[PDB]
């Protein structure tokens, strides 16, 4: 079925998958918790009005290390940053792209094309026995693939 | 007289009844399976992926149904997608996916 | 001052009637032919006095009466078409660039194979 | 009579007309709440007065999904996300446009033509059993169409 | 006599004279109170010193409605909007000008030749029954109509 996920992905939580922030490759699957202080904006250029801009996101993520942390926190961790890392030398020179994921919000609002541009986070929170944390809050910041339309955008959400 | 179908045969003879015309095309691209195509093996419905995974794991639903949408708006830029609807049976047995484009509401009943 | 009355949109822009008649000969054919390029459009009942509303409603300007009077094949407006009847329009920009050609170089017409 | 409206469009809501923002076009309504943090302005460049800037508008706005939330929330933020966005491919090369909206305010004061440059808000307010948001605040950045003269604006207010 | 105005015009507001702030043209004038906030500054530019720069001055007033919102409140903003837009196309292309207003301050203190070169406010007051604000607080940016000198400025107050 799908590939490898990492976070909260299971139903074992006891969580509401409504609030469940999820993106999505062909390999590469990652949920999480949609956290205070998400952003979103649209714009346009003028001068007159020449053109417009493609959205823009800004989403603060918290992740728990609640019974694994392996797949939890250091997975997720690993596959976000695989995602962002263009992976322009991987022995394919006929194809390599930095590559894009599907966004999945509320379960019920998706973007198909969203390019990971931008991401951070802390690594100074707690750990366990072993080491993995316990917590952390990485944002990223990512640009829609496009300028889209009004036809576009308006019919893609329910 | 005989009159005719829509199901790999004809709805009608082009985009004039709009949305219907549009729930066609989807039809006849969603009533095809992998390597039952020649020139796009991946053209129509990837069922073969999306067949029988556990009803109850939202995580892989929610992945492989963004997924589906994404390609096959990829494959057909013309129709884009309005409404997807995932609604469970009487039974364990039956799941209903429900796409509109915003009126066609065009319902098939799946299995996983 | 320098002004002077004029609208570049007129098909009678072209002073001959024969070759005004053969561009409406033309844009019949196209016009009922089942082209997709064409719109999908039955009548209304008020287009008895003003088929021409029509074309101010999807396009703002009344340069396309002649042409759905062609398509209707009116005697006057004072008789009324048939409502539900099909009516088909072309994007005016090819009714533009064609009628460009034809009054700079409407020369050929049918089929350059060659200079 | 009207397109569709969102937001707290109908009387039901029992809060005064006055209060409320409207938005209008050709086919979208939206109306809310005057929220707190509005601002406008107008100047003009100058080095010998050399000309003026058309007027600028800072709307914030507060909506509620008080009853019903797919209408007033949603539906809002979807019509909103429309406006903004430029429909330049429309099958309709021959007029695209990425479309102007009218603004209402306090019943009283009428912008015919302004152009929404700007909008955010953010998504991590609570959301209802469905999942739709009960709040949002949305800020909007807004221009007139040119340099309106005295006599244009003056005799607009009542 | 003079033309309309607007504000706390009358005397009936049995407030101090001197503290009110006047603006007067040939058309419009307007009186308000000096808030706090105020400013001015004027400066030079150099390299050798090349030269001086006009008067400025950051004047932020606020209005109240005690009695007459109609007239104190809305008739004042639009009086204050139609000053600061320039009327460069009433009918009168020879002789169009953005128009100058002069200020009156602590009734002794006057600049003739100034110029509004920016306003802001905010809309977010509270209203009336009919739906007139209450009040408001209009910052203003002025400039002086060339760079004056000391034996312009010294010698203009009281």
């Amino acid at each position: 079925m799908a590939p490898i996920a990492y976070g909260v992905y299971s139903q074992a939580d006891g969580v509401s998958p409504y609030l469940k922030v999820t993106l999505t490759n062909s390999q590469y699957q990652v949920t999480g918790y949609i956290s205070q202080g998400a952003a979103m904006n649209m714009a346009q250029n003028w001068e007159v009005w020449e053109g417009g801009t493609p959205p823009t996101f800004t989403l603060p993520v918290t992740f728990i290390a609640l019974n694994n942390p392996f797949i939890e926190v250091s997975g997720a961790i690993a596959a976000l940053t695989a995602m962002i890392s263009p992976e322009l030398k991987a022995a394919n020179v006929g194809g390599q792209i930095p590559e894009r994921v599907t966004l999945n919000i509320g379960r019920r609002i998706n973007i198909t094309d969203v390019a990971i541009q931008d991401l951070s986070f802390d690594l100074d929170a707690p750990r366990d026995s072993n080491g993995y944390f316990l917590k952390n809050t990485v944002n990223l910041q990512l640009t829609g693939s496009s300028i889209y339309n009004s036809s576009d955008i308006v019919r893609a959400f329910q | 007289i005989d009159p005719l179908l829509t199901l790999e045969l004809s709805g009608v003879k082009t985009y004039e009844s709009q949305e219907e015309a549009w729930g066609a095309r989807l039809y006849e691209w969603l009533n095809t399976y992998q390597g039952e195509v020649y020139g796009d093996p991946s053209w129509g419905n990837v069922l073969p992926q999306f067949k029988h995974e556990p009803t109850n794991l939202s995580h892989v639903q929610i992945a492989v149904e963004a997924m589906l949408l994404q390609k096959l708006t990829v494959d057909l830029p013309d129709i884009p997608i309005s409404g997807l609807s995932v609604a469970e049976g009487d039974a364990f047995d039956k799941l209903k996916i429900s796409i509109r484009i915003r009126d066609i509401t065009i319902t098939q009943d799946v299995v996983l | 001052t320098r002004q002077y009355p004029l609208s570049r949109y007129d098909d009678r822009n072209i002073a001959d009637p024969i070759l005004r008649a053969e561009l409406r000969k033309e844009v019949m054919l196209m016009c009922e032919s089942n082209d997709k390029n064409l719109t999908i459009y039955y009548v209304l009942p008020d287009e008895q006095y003003r088929p021409d509303l029509l074309a101010y409603r999807m396009w703002g300007i009344a340069e396309l009466r002649w042409v759905v009077t062609l398509a209707a094949g009116l005697e006057d407006e004072s008789q009324g078409m048939t409502v539900g009847k099909k009516l088909k329009l072309p994007p005016a920009t090819w009714i533009r660039e064609m009628i460009r050609h034809f009054q700079y170089d409407g020369q050929v017409i049918g089929t350059l194979s060659i200079a």
